């Protein structure tokens, strides 16, 4: 009837309850899921998902990892994920600010590295926080 | 008087690879060697 | 041998080696100054 | 509109437009240079620090191209490169038009292509010398090492780096300032400005090209 | 009459030919070096240069069929 | 008469072919503007920059067909 | 007579011409803009801007062949 | 006469040559403009608009071809 | 006579031309449109709908080659 | 004679060129086709509906050249 | 005389460039129809019923033209 | 004279056009037809039977071009 | 005279032509061959008999292009 | 005179395209051919075999196009 | 009178073909020469100096066609 | 006089058309033989002797273009 | 006189054709060799000297075509 | 008269056409050559021997067009 979906995290499994459609960021850019899906292999950039079943869609963002999507069912495989909601949007941008913070400061081949991929990191919480 | 006729191959060939030689000499102990 | 005078052959010249000299000045002076700057550093 | 020129006689003909026009280059180069090279000073003064940079930048490239003995060729990829970078902006920038000859328009050296073969054969004789001076009298680089039956494609080769590196200059500052001039006849001095600095920016880059393909002959004969 | 006429054509295909191939070739010259910039913003000052320096190179080409049309047309020594 | 006929057709094909290389070339490099402003949208300002300015450097391609068969037509020497 | 003759069919040909490479270049480019957005939706806003600047560089390359043909055709100076 | 017989084939031509590039234009956007959709359904209606915009762009340059092909037959004014 | 000769070529090659292109697009753009289907069957009804309405944008373009063709076969105001 | 002698062959080039490039067309599209099935075969049943309609589509192009072919052939107005 | 000599050419090229479009068409097609039997074997009675369904669709495209290839040399009206 | 010697090479290009397409058709399709045998031999059974059928579909297309050759160089109705 | 003539070089063409699209065919086809051979040498006896089996379809092709040109230059008979 | 001239031409054109195809067919195949060694050193001899019988195939394409060539300019029964 | 004729053209076609190729040929390495730019900006240095180098290398090549352009129209030996 | 300035020509294009295939085909098959050489040092001994044998085999391609030309301009027999 | 004329032209094709290949040739090769040294800049040495010693094997074949045409300027043994 | 004048010719489009194929090539072929040189610089000396190799045998293709065109224009047993 519909394709069913279980993102998992290295310790927990966050979502397995299944829905009519996603919607998720990946290294190309965008892509969309609807059910009977061709299977498909994508590695998914960290940035938000967007899920809709039924009446109700809501982002959690999640930080990267692959993503591949079988016959009526998706699995996706991301380091961390949150949901956009239990989030609380102002703490997220403060972190997102320390984070930007600290940045424009780093400096050093590697530093900025960890500098670049933590305020990556940030600027998609609240972008799940408002959403 | 005679129009134009360029693309000619004479001697003045000759001539400035030796004025261009000179200058190259020359102009390497003035300018380049001090 | 004679000279040739018109003034077509070198008002165009005129502007480009001005440019040149004065953005070349410019840019030149201020890298060999730069150098000479860390030379003595 | 005119390809014509006119010679001088010491009972040859040569022409006179090209040794005046290459006399403004080398009286132009020694007399900067020979200001330049007055008073140094330890820390780079005013004026002398673009000479110094203009070396820095012929000495780089010859070692590159040449290697760890680039430091005797210096002065001739030196001169290669200022002959004829002053050559395409002594004739882009001065002006010459003014001037009237008595039968031929004077802007570089360089148009005639007298010059440019003489340039090529003077990198030609370099490399040679390169070539007969540091390896085997017996052989240089011409050799059949590889392939006893690459010998046509090698010998012909020969004859080609002098004929293209001699025709590319050659061509394309003769072919820029017809630009210039064609340019000229249809229409008013305003509106081929930016062709002159497209034809400016490349007056310096076939100069430098040369230079550098002229320094990465000595390095085939080295090996 | 014909020499002129001639003249004429081959300042036609002179122009038509010579923005054939560079016509092409700077286009996927510069939508390569739009593509890099989007992968990496801070890279645009470096890519810009190489980019503009590119097309100076590829733009000429058809400069040279533009002024031998001209040459054709205006300053034709035939005619 | 002869003339005049030559210089028409040369008029035809100098445009008619000058658009051949640009317009396939203009095509790839928007098109992979675009791809490139859809996967950074924060990128726009600066990919549209280059954009536009490599357009015109393509643009320009059929300028030069487009100025000589006007040259042709209009302000014929040869006629 | 023939200079009518002539200039007809200079008149074809410049449009025929010009509809070549454009025709293909705003295709790709239109194509890989609509790609971008089906990857992309809410950046809908920053494709469209450019991808409709970029029909209209491309699509004057066939104007240039379209004028010409009319201006052959109708405001025809050498009949 | 022979003002009329080569109106009529600039008339063939104009529009047989016009559909060529655009006809393989139109081709590849929709074609993308549809796997796009088949990868994002959600995103039919933000795809849809920019496909139809496209092709009244792509569709226009055979309309050239087409109207002077017109004017070649009809509205003649050579004959 | 010569015209009439001239104008049935011109209906030949009208008609002979237009499908070249088209011809190629909508291919390129249904079997794109199909591989979506057979990833995304639930977008089937979807995807019908843009690859439909594409190819009818494409269809015309020979159908402007098929018009003229006629108009110079039967409709021939030359003859 | 004359006039029929180019109508026979207008009627040749005229089908002569309009399988080209559908011929091309229908090949990717249905070979895309089969290759999605393949990968679907639940989905056969959705997909052979539309690259059947597809084809009929891609079909016809060299049906009007077909046409124009017989229009030259049997029912001639112009002999 | 020449009718005849105009006919039998036109009833060369008609198949000769006929099979030009198809025979690269049906190429890919199949070919791309047995990599897919080879993905899934147990899917080739799926698979080839699309596939022969494919081909007559592209075998056509080339009887158009053997056909009017024999009604030129065989049931010639003009002759 | 004339019909005969417009017959002979009617019969010399239609052979020669005929194999263009299919000879490139038959070859993609054969070749992925091994490669997908090669990666799945235990299907070779089930490659080969729509390799086999699919050649025969292609090579009949440059029968067409044969008989025609052929009905022009020996059972030739026009001389 | 001129019916010799005309045949010898059709004779040329057939032969010159037949082997365009056929000698790229094979050689798609045999490489990729190989390529699967390379990757599972164990299928070697497998891809051999397809393999062969497709150059002997491809290769007749230019067999029907070369026994025109024979029965073109030796059994001709319009000379 | 004629005949032999026209045979000279025949003779030329037909080993000069044979070469066309089969040149670049030949050049694919051994390619991949080697590439195919490079990752599996020890399938060489397999590997070999085929790619050697291939060429043969290939090969021939081209001998057909320089037989006819030695039968036009030697064994000539035309002159 | 003729001899200038023909001189005239061959120095519109000297150029005109000229820059097809490397036309091409810079914008492919130039654009892939950015590509790695945006990819490695540390590497600024060392790719520019290729590619620089590489275009004089291309450049050139339409010299050749420039220089003997203008041999042909200016210091022409023949008239 | 026409026999020999047609067999000259002929001489011409046999040895230019020649080069045309497999100037490419050796190209792509060298390149990817290197490549291949680059990924497996080791198997240069194994990589190489296919390699040489390859060109060989599309080498003579444009030797049998070559001994055409030259049968046609010195050991001509029809002059 | 004709002699002249038909020489002037060989001289432009010459050069005309000679810069097509090689000048797509060099782009490719130095523009993949860019790449390689922004992928590994500390290979750049090892890079640079292949990429100079193929542009000068790449720039010879445009040199025949430049040394012919010069031969046909200048020094002519014809006129 | 005719006899040098086609001579001249032949002797202009041997070295002309001979360069189109090798020039491309010879660049596919150095450039893959260097790509490999990137990525292992410790098999330079592999490599080089290979890519100078290949460019002989690709060098000599242009060769038999360059000699073939000297034999046209100096040693021409025919004039």
């Amino acid at each position: 009837m519909t394709l069913n979906l279980c993102v998992l995290t290295p310790n927990r499994s966050i979502w397995n309850s299944e829905v009519k459609e996603i919607i998720l960021s990946t290294n190309s850019g965008q892509i969309g899921v609807l059910p009977n899906h061709a299977p498909t292999a994508t590695a998914v950039d960290i940035g938000i998902l967007r899920i809709r079943l039924n009446d109700q869609w809501l982002t959690l963002a999640l930080m990267g990892g692959f993503a591949r999507i079988g016959n009526n069912e998706i699995t996706i495989l991301v380091n961390d994920a949150e949901r956009g909601s239990d989030i609380d949007p102002q703490e997220a941008q403060q972190t997102l600010e320390i984070a930007e913070a600290n940045l424009r400061k780093a400096e050093g081949k590697r530093q900025k590295i960890e500098a670049n991929l933590a305020l990556r990191r940030a600027r998609t919480r609240v972008e799940a926080s408002n959403t | 008087i005679e129009k134009a006729s360029l693309f000619d191959f004479n001697l003045t060939l000759p001539i400035i690879m030796a004025e261009f030689l000179f200058l190259m000499f020359a102009l390497d102990k003035i300018y380049y060697t001090p | 041998f004679n000279t040739d005078i018109l003034a077509t052959n070198l008002i165009n010249l005129s502007v480009v080696l001005g440019v040149l000299i004065f953005f070349g000045k410019g840019v030149l002076s201020d890298l060999l100054d730069n150098r000479k700057q860390r030379i003595l550093n | 509109v005119g390809q014509h020129f006119y010679w001088q006689i010491g009972g040859f003909q040569i022409h006179g437009q090209v040794l005046i026009t290459s006399w403004v280059v080398i009286a132009i180069l020694l007399g900067s240079a020979a200001i330049a090279v007055r008073s140094p000073q330890t820390i780079p003064t005013g004026g002398q620090n673009f000479f110094e940079y203009v070396l820095e930048f012929i000495r780089d490239v010859s070692k590159t191209q040449i290697g760890e003995e680039y430091r005797p060729w210096v002065p001739f990829i030196g001169t290669m490169f200022l002959f004829i970078f002053v050559s395409n902006w002594s004739g882009a920038l001065l002006p010459w038009k003014i001037i009237q000859l008595p039968h031929g328009e004077l802007a570089a050296p360089t148009n005639d292509i007298n010059t440019t073969v003489a340039l090529a054969l003077l990198t030609s004789v370099a490399y040679f010398y390169a070539g007969l001076t540091k390896k085997g009298l017996g052989y240089f680089g011409k050799y059949i090492q590889p392939t006893p039956i690459l010998l046509p494609i090698n010998i012909l080769e020969d004859f080609t780096k002098p004929l293209s590196l001699s025709f590319r200059l050659f061509g394309n500052i003769l072919a820029d300032e017809l630009v210039v001039v064609v340019l000229v006849s249809l229409v008013p001095l305003v509106v081929p400005i930016p062709v002159m600095f497209l034809g400016l920016f490349t007056s310096g880059i076939q100069a430098l090209i040369f230079a550098t393909l002229a320094a990465a002959y000595i390095g085939e004969s080295l090996e | 009459p014909l020499i002129a006429a001639a003249s004429v054509i081959a300042a036609g295909l002179a122009v038509g030919l010579a923005s054939i191939g560079p016509g092409v070739g700077q286009g996927t010259a510069a939508g390569q070096a739009v593509e890099g910039i989007a992968r990496q913003p801070e890279a645009e000052g470096k890519i810009r240069g190489t980019l503009l320096l590119s097309l100076a190179f590829m733009e000429a080409l058809t400069i040279y069929g533009l002024v031998v049309a001209l040459a054709l047309l205006f300053a034709n020594p035939f005619v």
